[PDB]
């Protein structure tokens, strides 16, 4: 297999719907995130959320392609990266962009303790056609990255507690159960949805480092700590590599 | 039964072995200063009080030297305690007020070591305790500090920040230790009493007490700190403690001679 | 509870055992450990091994209470830490004496990224009375630290691959079973040998952050990597805290 | 005039009696001195308070001359510097002890961006004789290394809002009359208790580096933070060192 | 008047409070070494002389211990005076010269205490000077260096950066500290002229002198550290000095015989 | 051959004579190391000059052995490192003692870009008998330090160009001829005085990393940095130890 580039890394994705609930949930997240500084190296990446959706609602009635609607979501994922980085600055860290992340993020983690970014790839006008949804999205883009680099684990925060076998804020949310762990490739044969993207099981099919990923309530302080130590607080996705 | 077999399972085997631990509890005993006497000196009960507690014992331990070997550890007392209540509302640690209170028993030590600076007797530490021997032969006493030298790595209690092992336990197991004849704890009652005679009108005097009597009626962390108690009972050398009252003329010089005033509390 | 007071910090206790083996053993964990100094802020701590038992054995047959082979064995310990540091010494790693952990770890890891000590306390000529051997070793000390300080992790690093229900190389180890997992009460409750001091099951009872220690096999390299990760590659030692 | 040896030092002197109140005082001051590390490089020297006036209370009724009584309240500023450091750990704040400030101060501060010590100076038993209270203490002590150093400030912070007419909180108190502003001299040729040690404005008068002193009431927070930006928020004592 | 009075002014006044300065001088006074006497040895004057002007104050020394117990302290000499040189010339501050000046009087102190050693007379140093309580007791004598421990905390003259404290100031402060009862420099003159008997042909020889008669003549910085004959004023327990000239056979065996050879300077 | 502890390392040796001169010849040294901090990763050992010359007078006329003579030259190359370092205080140099130099310059090299000690071992009471002049003084000191630790270099700083084949300040100056290169059982086997201890030319027939040592003129600017890079400025001794 091939090398791992940065092997202490620790890669931790926000999701956009976090995010949107404001300063309530973003504070303690901040507090949580300041306090593990001293003791990882973080690339910390940010989903899009409900703004995305606006746009895809505007976007689709005007009749836009799904290379279009791509970069449109991007760019909300975007400023949720620049916020979450303001509310960090006095602690060294700074927002950077898909060129600086994937050519420099060496020099930066050497400047700093932790670097903020856009968890969507730059697929742009180049998304696969398909769906008229983009489907490669921030859960797909922080573990494309993460596998790449080799990185230590890819931690997900999430706005529920895991994966139910059912939306616990849908209509069938009376049958919902709590999976605390799956493989991909069983979520992969399942109908019906995930908090995360479907092309997120196809690219762990093809990992070639990373084995587990833990999807967390970003909601209950401690919880981001805990996963980041290996601990289990939430539901854990086997991707299928196998150590040695 | 034999030094080869006590050293195949010193090699072969882990030191949690009950086979190793049975052998090596055959091997022989040396007692390193089997003549001379260990006492404690209550840091709140008689260093706090003053020149009308320490002046008096100061002739007793000057006029005692003369046909004993003492060693004469220090408590901390009431500056002690406010460091203990200043770092407990702070939340830190047992392992950090076990570092604070050391400090205050060395500033007791240095105390009294100046009052006896002219009769030749010294301040001792050092985690090789190096001073010891040469003083011990000269001039038959030394002056220690009676905090143990835990520090960070102490023992935390059951419940509660205030560290367990303070310099009654310090004083205790520098005894045990070197294979000393006598331990005297100097504080400020005659003795244990059924109760704390200074909150309660009609405790009773008790002149000799074992430990498991004292813990049956609930005196188990009375006039001792209670890990003493515990301590006193894995003791192999030093199997009984003695409870005197400082604050009467000549009461140390009476305990050094033989006689049984205070209490005398017993391992079994 | 008490505050922690470096709540960042990884602590490793190293066998003595494991030293006793010389380069063949200790090369590829020096290896190991350079590639962990950019991913955690580490405390190395040493135990004593063989040469302990030789000074116990003369200093039994010379009488010598406990009190005194206590610092006997503590000194064997401190020269396992002058070795291992002197092979990370071009990385910047130093040995440091018990006045300095006890006092100014936190700007020695300022300084650099890890510190080496020796795994025995200060207890001296006050160790406890009871039994000839001295029962606060470097497993007890490492713990009483470790949880002094408020640590996210104590990890003891041997020369088997965990507990067994017994000695796995001596007389009765056709009947030896693996132990996954356990608790610090019910290894209390049991009788025979076990490759941790009884007293670190003491200290484990009165603990007041540390919730699990892991015992992983120095010899296999990539486990201590694994453990420091949270991942189970070996026996894992619930201590009794409760987590919120 | 010398050299400075330490000009861009900023040197703080933090009174006994604010620390003798406990948690209440203490917490507040330590997230105040947390903000400040990423903008000042810091000496942090801390003062004796009450525990010195109980040894002083038994010393005194033992008869002891002021060569003895002078270590002994240098002892309880030690204690107090090891409280304040260890609630600074995580930030890498240690404490350091007096042969360490007077040769190794230049590489600690490289290490790390505060160090706590004592501000009591080590005059042991040579002590000058008069008074049977040892002179030369927490107020002396800091200033001595601040002037030798040739540090950019230093700044006293004290339970009171600076130095008054009278005792603001003794017998004579509804006469006392706030100063804003006054120099050494002219306190030296007044009669009267102050809040700085008399010693103070002798080596005032010797001075070669320090123009001015601050002193300013760290039980209200923000005036430390405001003090070593220059502004005026207590009373500022003139030395007697003239400008450029 | 009262312990009770002076224990409440400590805690509720400041430190600086005049009340609480004059209820802390009415304290009872105790002498740690109330029968023990200090004598300094000028670097310059004799140290650095050899061994015409060492080996002979070396038989006086074990001599005098015989029945004297004595605190023997060592001056700098030429090799600090040539380190003051340098650092001055860099523009060092006096707290960083004071530090060079100590090494040179630790020189000193160890290459006399070698030439005592056969007679179990020892070196001693440290925060605590743990070991003169011992070595008095059983060999009546000691040596130290004489530099004070001020070193960055050195306060400066109120000119120039050569530190105001040194040897001579050193010694005097342990001989009061210690409650001594006599304290005897020993230097290269016969005692006190009008004016430097080096450098100037009609000098006259002074045997008894007041600190207030010496200011009042411009002897104030003459063959003692001006800051000495200050702190002599503000003495507790020595309140006059003597001076006399160690190249002079016996010279210090006849001062320690109570013999009024050299000057001696009075407080008052 | 023993591996490298500190490959990385350039040692610079200051001879007691150069600093002998005062501020004329400190104060350009001074200015050409601080140019280096940024450059190289130094360890600066300073020589003891005419103070030990003083002390040997008096100790030999008191008739002491070598083992007496030894620590009182050796106290005289600490007070020229003290002076040093306090010259480059405020870029983060400190003077450190012989036990912290064996033990611990791997995390003082960590915090700071240099460090001062002195150059003479800790031989104490037992230096080697046979001469009355102790025979290991800075420049052995220097090299022995230079070689265990495996360094890149030792540079020698003097007060004249280099190596004569007589005294260029003494009696036969008129027939000293320079020597651009030399090696040591060369210089060995020659009689007259050497501007270097005799012993360095011993520990450099047993040396195992250390293939040549330039000794350079301090008192002309530029000389140093010139060697340190490897440029031919002074007389350069080849050690024996050949390389792969
Ligand atoms: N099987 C399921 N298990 C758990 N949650 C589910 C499931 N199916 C749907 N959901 C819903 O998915 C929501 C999470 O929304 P989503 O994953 O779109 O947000 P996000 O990850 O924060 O956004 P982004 O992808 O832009 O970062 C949950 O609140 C939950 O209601
Ligand atoms: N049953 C009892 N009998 C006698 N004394 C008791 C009893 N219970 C409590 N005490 C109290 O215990 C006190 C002695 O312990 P205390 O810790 O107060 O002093 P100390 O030994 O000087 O402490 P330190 O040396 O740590 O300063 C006595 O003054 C007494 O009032
Ligand atoms: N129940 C058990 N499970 C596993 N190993 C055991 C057990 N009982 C005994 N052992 C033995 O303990 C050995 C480990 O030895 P030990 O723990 O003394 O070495 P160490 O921890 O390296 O030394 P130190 O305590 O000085 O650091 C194992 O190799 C094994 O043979
Ligand atoms: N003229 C004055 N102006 C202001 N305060 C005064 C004056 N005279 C006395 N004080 C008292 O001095 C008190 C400060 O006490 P002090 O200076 O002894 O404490 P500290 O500086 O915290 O202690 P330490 O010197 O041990 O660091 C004030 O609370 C005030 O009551
Ligand atoms: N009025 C005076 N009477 C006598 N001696 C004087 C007088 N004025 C100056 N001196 C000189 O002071 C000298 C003694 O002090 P000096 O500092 O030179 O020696 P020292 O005490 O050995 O110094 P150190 O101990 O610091 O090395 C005498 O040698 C003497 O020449
Ligand atoms: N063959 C020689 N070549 C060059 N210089 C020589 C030679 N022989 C003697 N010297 C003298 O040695 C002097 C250097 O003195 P020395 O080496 O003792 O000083 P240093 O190295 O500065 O002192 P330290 O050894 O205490 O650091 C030169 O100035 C020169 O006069
Ligand atoms: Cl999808
Ligand atoms: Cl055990
Ligand atoms: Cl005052
Ligand atoms: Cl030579
Ligand atoms: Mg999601
Ligand atoms: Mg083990
Ligand atoms: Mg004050
Ligand atoms: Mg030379």
């Amino acid at each position: 297999r091939p090398i791992r580039l940065l092997p202490w890394l620790q890669v931790v994705k926000i999701g956009g719907r976090v995010m949107d609930r404001g300063a309530d949930a973003i504070l303690p997240l901040v507090e949580e995130l300041r306090k593990l500084l001293p003791e990882h190296r973080l690339l910390i990446l940010t989903g899009a959320g409900v703004r995305a959706r606006h746009v895809f609602s505007v976007g689709l009635d005007l009749g836009l392609p799904v290379g279009s609607l791509a970069p449109l979501a991007a760019s909300e994922a975007g400023q949720n990266g620049h916020i979450l980085a303001a509310m960090l600055a006095s602690e060294g860290v700074s927002y950077v962009e898909h060129p600086t992340v994937a050519d420099q993020l060496a020099i930066h983690l050497s400047a700093t303790r932790a670097v903020v970014g856009s968890a969507f790839p730059p697929y742009h006008h180049h998304e696969f056609p398909g769906s008229r949804i983009p489907p490669h999205r921030a859960d797909t883009g922080a573990f494309l990255l993460a596998d790449a680099f080799g990185a230590a684990g890819l931690t997900i925060v999430e706005n529920v507690d895991g994966i139910y076998t059912a939306d616990p804020n849908g209509p069938d949310r009376g049958q919902a159960r709590f999976l605390p762990e799956t493989s991909a490739t069983d979520l992969a044969k399942s109908e019906g949805p995930l908090p995360v993207d479907r092309a997120l099981l196809d690219v762990m099919a093809t990992a070639r480092h990373i084995e587990r990923v833990q999807v967390v309530n970003g909601l209950v302080p401690g919880r981001l700590t805990a996963a980041l130590r290996g601990e289990h607080v939430g539901t854990l996705i086997r991707t299928g590599v196998r150590p040695a | 039964n034999s030094t080869a077999e006590l050293e195949e399972l010193l090699m072969q085997r882990s030191l949690t072995d009950p086979q190793l631990q049975a052998a090596a509890a055959a091997a022989a005993d040396f007692r390193i200063l089997p003549d001379a006497t260990v006492i404690s000196i209550g840091g709140q009960s008689v260093i706090d009080r003053g020149r009308a507690a320490v002046y008096p014992l100061v002739d007793e331990i000057v006029a005692a030297r003369k046909n004993h070997k003492l060693l004469i550890g220090t408590g901390a007392g009431t500056r002690a305690r406010h460091l203990y209540s200043i770092a407990a509302g702070l939340g830190l640690p047992a392992g950090v007020l076990a570092q604070l209170g050391s400090s205050v028993a060395d500033q007791n030590a240095a105390m009294l070591g100046q009052l006896l600076a002219k009769h030749g007797i010294p301040v001792v530490g050092g985690a090789g305790l190096s001073a010891v021997p040469l003083s011990l032969a000269e001039v038959n006493a030394v002056v220690f500090s009676g905090m143990p030298p835990y520090k960070l790595w102490m023992r935390p209690a059951a419940e509660g920040v205030i560290p367990p092992y303070r310099t009654d336990a310090g004083c205790f197991l520098l005894a045990e230790q070197f294979g000393c004849k006598q331990m005297i704890f100097v504080k400020d009652e005659d003795g244990l009493y059924t109760a704390n005679p200074k909150t309660s009108k009609d405790a009773t005097f008790i002149p000799r007490i074992s430990v498991d009597e004292m813990k049956a009626k609930g005196l188990h962390d009375s006039i001792l700190e209670f890990p003493v108690l515990d301590l006193l009972q894995s003791a192999q050398h030093v199997r009984e403690v003695q409870v005197v009252n400082g604050l009467v003329p000549g009461n140390l010089t009476r305990a050094l001679a033989g006689e049984h005033v205070g209490t005398i509390i017993t391992a079994s």
